[PDB]
């Protein structure tokens, strides 16, 4: 018990 | 009849290409997630189901972890929440990484016999894992996520024999890491993460011909340029305000490839992004780490206080086009909008307009929304000709990036009609 994933706020 | 098709690329694995010629704004595909979850910073801020913010959310009474805007969202979310409820309850206040919670929802979807519309073009088992390209530090991190999943899920699943035999937990996390999508709300705040396997067929370009936008969990894929028959369809996996070195590092580390696109090979826009003295802007870049973490948790007062200190102290030295100063202005604008400081929000937002025109060329949904926010602020502060110009510009962008299938277009049309009415009233 970090940041993954396509795309985002910009 | 589909306008897109899977094919085998030469060197990039599988991809998606156009079956017919495509025009800007054309809707190519739309998908709900195979599975999704609210993200760490937004949990308890937005509804678990619809990913909308509300001042009052109601908790699941069984775990007190999931939160919903309405009894309707709570009931519709129950099939997806039923098997994780006991798991979330066990570990409260401790909470699993987003990837673990997401994969906990995926595994039970895989045991559905009905075909998932989200898997029409490509399935979860088709997804690229890059398992033979992973660095040793990455494999160690995945082994840690496996152990965390096994602990988090123990009330529901104690052994691999309770999941499909083709499923492998280590390889599943590798797939989750390079195939998940960040879900943004209408204001482009990150609220969630999901798997959309058919959309995962799109390869990356830093100058893509397609764009995705979210309406709640629902994903729309649109062409943003003319596209010829047989042309490969691409999206940008990354934030646009990144230099070519930053982009190449993230794509190598997360996605296991070296980006050879035209912009990375030519350092396109790097000089503009880095305008000013590095001794000055490196300090802003460092401060942004904390700012972006506070913004992720919706702590707007704290965001705004940190941003104001940077913006006032650099005013004599650092131009707004520098990407680190630009991100601080954008964080400041959004904090002010969320806090109701509308005059101050417009001051910061106006300063982002020309840098956004340069760094989001063509039709990009992030610029469309930013221009709409500025036009909306101008309208309510009574600057009608300026607001009308920006709201018209936003509509030109967003008819391509959002389209009539996205509800933000109806909101923009209402603002355009209101602005026009004030102009006529003189
Ligand atoms: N521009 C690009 N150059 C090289 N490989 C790319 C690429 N864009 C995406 N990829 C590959 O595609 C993966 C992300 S998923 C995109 C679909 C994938 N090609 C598949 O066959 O399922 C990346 O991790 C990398 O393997
Ligand atoms: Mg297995
Ligand atoms: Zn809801
Ligand atoms: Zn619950
Ligand atoms: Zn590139």
């Amino acid at each position: 018990y970090e940041k993954f994933g396509k795309g985002g706020t910009y | 009849p589909l306008k897109v098709e899977k094919f085998a690329t030469a060197n990039r694995g599988n991809g998606l290409r156009a079956v017919t010629p495509l025009r800007p704004g054309e809707l190519l595909f739309r998908s709900d997630p195979l599975a999704y979850t609210v993200c760490k910073g937004s949990r308890g801020v937005v509804c678990d189901r619809c990913l909308l913010g509300k001042e009052k959310l109601m908790r699941c009474s069984q775990c007190r972890v999931a939160k919903y805007c309405s009894a309707k969202c709570q009931k519709k979310a129950w099939p997806d929440h039923k098997r994780e409820c006991k798991c979330l309850k066990s570990c409260k206040p401790r909470y699993p990484p987003d990837s673990v919670r997401l994969l906990g929802r995926v595994v039970f979807k895989l045991m559905d016999g009905a075909p998932s519309e989200s898997e029409k073009l490509y399935s979860f088992y088709d997804l690229e894992s890059n398992i033979n390209k992973l660095t040793e530090d990455k494999k160690e991190g995945l082994r840690q996520l496996v152990m965390t999943f096994q602990h988090f899920m123990r009330e529901e699943i104690q052994d691999a024999s309770q999941l499909p035999p083709a499923f492998d937990l280590f390889e599943a996390f590798a797939k989750v890491i390079c195939n998940s999508f960040t879900i943004c709300n209408a204001e482009m705040q990150e609220v969630g993460v999901g798997l959309y396997p058919s959309i995962s067929l799109l390869n990356h370009s830093c100058d893509p011909n397609c764009s995705i936008v979210f309406n709640g969990p629902h994903l729309l894929l649109r062409a943003v340029r003319d596209i010829e028959v047989g042309e490969e369809l691409t999206i940008c996996y990354l934030d646009m305000l990144m230099t070519s070195e930053e982009r190449r590092k993230q794509l190598r580390d997360q996605y296991c490839f070296e980006c050879d696109c035209f912009r990375c090979q030519t350092q396109d826009k790097d000089a503009d992004m880095l305008t000013g003295d590095e001794q000055v802007w490196k300090e802003v870049q460092e401060s942004l780490k904390k700012i972006e973490e506070l913004k992720a948790h919706w702590k707007w007062e704290q965001v705004l206080a940190m941003c104001q200190a940077i913006i006032s102290s650099n005013s004599e030295r650092l131009p707004d086009i520098n990407i680190y100063q630009l991100k601080v202005l954008d964080c400041a604008m959004d904090a002010c909008i969320n806090l109701g400081l509308l005059e101050e929000a417009l001051f910061y937002g106006t300063r982002t307009m020309e840098p956004y025109r340069i760094f989001f060329p063509g039709s990009h949904p992030v610029r469309g929304v930013q221009v709409m926010k500025v036009g909306k602020l101008q309208l309510h502060q009574g600057m009608f000709p300026q607001a009308m110009k920006n709201l018209r510009l936003a509509f030109d962008i967003m008819r391509v990036t959002h389209g009539r299938e996205h509800s933000l277009i109806e909101d923009l049309i209402l603002l355009l009609e209101e602005c026009d009415a004030n102009i006529r009233a003189s």
